């Protein structure tokens, strides 16, 4: 019953799922990558003593 | 090895294996079955003949 | 719970998108390539295709008979 | 000539029953059903 359509999308899904995985690592590493200078203006931390 | 600047998505692995392994409502069910495991045995024996 | 027919703010036919919209993401497109593929230029309606949930699937697995 | 025929819970199959009757499916025997679609000029607007 659910040859069609009910497991193409779970099939969809799990392949989007798992590029949503590696999109986000490739974006992870790409960030540690370019750390050459961050200078924004719209952005704060604490820093105590 | 520690995992310095791609901890944002390393952040959020843990959090996924702890709601799937324990759900929104765990305390309720876990209570629950704490009741009907040894709360009930306890009441029944502790009362005098 | 299905997709719609129309694109509520423009109007264009959006609902018989959504098998082709499937089918492109499965061979091997990305969302945002997919969505000028299917020819969604404005923003207005690709909201259609991505923010849209399929729950009619849910309502088919219970099946009245058999 | 009516016998308020009803769908059986998880059969899916028809049953006739009358009044004074128990309800419960021919076969297997459950607690529920529900009624058949009325056959009055059910019309709507696609509006
Ligand atoms: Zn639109
Ligand atoms: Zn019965």
């Amino acid at each position: 019953q659910r040859t069609k359509n009910i497991s193409a999308i779970s099939y969809i899904n799990q392949r989007n799922r798992e590029w949503n995985i590696v999109e986000s690592e490739k974006a992870l590493v790409a960030e540690s990558h370019n750390m050459k200078n961050q200078q924004m203006d719209p952005f704060t931390r604490r820093q105590c003593k | 090895e520690i995992t310095p600047d791609l901890w944002q998505e390393a952040c959020w692995i843990v959090i996924s294996s702890y709601f799937d392994e324990k759900g929104l409502v765990r305390q309720q069910l876990d209570s629950f079955d704490e009741f009907i495991q040894m709360s009930v045995q306890r009441i029944v024996e502790d009362a005098p003949p | 719970m299905i997709i719609p027919v129309r694109c509520f703010t423009c109007g264009k036919i959006v609902g018989n998108k959504w098998e082709a919209y499937l089918g492109l993401l499965q061979a091997e497109y990305t969302e945002g390539d997919a969505l000028d593929a299917l020819g969604l230029k404005r923003y207005c309606c690709r909201r259609m295709l991505l923010a849209h949930v399929d729950l009619i699937e849910k309502l088919l697995n219970y099946a009245p008979l058999e | 000539q009516q016998p308020m025929i009803y769908i059986c819970g998880e059969c899916h199959t028809e049953n006739e029953i009358k009044s004074r009757d128990p309800i419960r499916c021919r076969e297997c025997g459950y607690r529920i059903m529900y009624k058949k679609r009325t056959k009055r000029l059910v019309v709507f607007d696609a509006r």
